[PDB]
């Protein structure tokens, strides 16, 4: 919300 | 001679359906050709450079109206970056991911079905992936014509920012992409009205510089078994 639960995605980098 | 070998003639460009769905409401559809295949994006503004015609998933804002769904869709569109992409090389289809948002991909019915079955794998980030062969098709697609029971799957179905719907429906998922390259969908559909009360039936590959073909059922047959010869097997 809040954080994402159980969502397949990778953390981000740039 | 054979037009149907036309499928696989260097430069051709098959015509993709994509049908985009979010908690399993379609949102989206349209049909794209691309020398460099697709690239399902989640905004206007990603990253030309890439090559691959940009197919952007629509804004859940304009289809849906539970705000928890909403937010969940555009987190999984927000984090799709690159996008995924799935483009075609001889008789293969190859996928893609260009982002953060893990795709697992599955070739499955026209519908996905109420029951279930599992994902045939997920596609990779760092390298290539196929996710289709031609080959084992036509020869599925052969034996079909031939009364053997069971039509060839053709649909790739993409679950994209959540693992595989395997113990629960695909409805329940976030973002759910079907992509169907129209030539598999005209030949089974060929293949299924083949053998009926016509002398001829027409198929219409949907692919570049294609005209309409009118076929007796084993003369199609005949074709297909030329077109599987021609192909690549280990």
């Amino acid at each position: 919300s809040g954080c994402f639960e159980d969502l397949a995605i990778s953390a981000s980098t740039s | 001679e054979n037009p149907l070998k036309r499928l696989l003639v260097p430069g051709e460009e098959w015509e993709f359906e994509v049908t985009a769905f979010y908690r399993g409401r379609q949102v989206f559809q349209q049909t794209i050709s691309c020398p460099e295949g697709l690239r399902l994006v989640g905004s206007e503004v990603g990253d030309r450079t890439l090559p691959g015609w940009p197919v952007t998933l629509p804004d859940p804002g304009m289809s849906l109206t539970d705000r928890g769904v909403m937010s969940y869709v555009r987190h999984v569109l927000s984090c799709l970056g690159g996008g995924l992409a799935l483009w075609r090389a001889g008789q293969w289809l190859w996928a893609q991911r260009l982002g953060h948002c893990h795709t697992y991909w599955a070739v499955s019915e026209e519908l996905l079905p109420n029951s279930g079955h599992g994902p045939d794998g997920e596609v990779p980030k760092d390298k290539e992936g196929g996710v289709f062969d031609l080959g084992p098709f036509i020869v599925d697609l052969i034996t079909f014509t031939e009364g053997s029971g069971r039509s060839p799957r053709y649909a790739l179905w993409f679950c994209v920012g959540e693992s595989w719907p395997q113990d629960q429906p695909w409805t329940k998922r976030l973002v759910m992409v079907k992509v169907v390259p129209t030539c598999l969908r005209a030949l089974v559909e060929m293949a299924r009205v083949g053998g009926a009360s016509s002398l001829e039936n027409t198929v219409d590959l949907h692919i570049s510089n294609s005209h309409p073909l009118s076929l007796t059922s084993d003369q199609y047959k005949a074709y297909l078994q030329d077109l599987v010869e021609g192909m690549d097997f280990q």
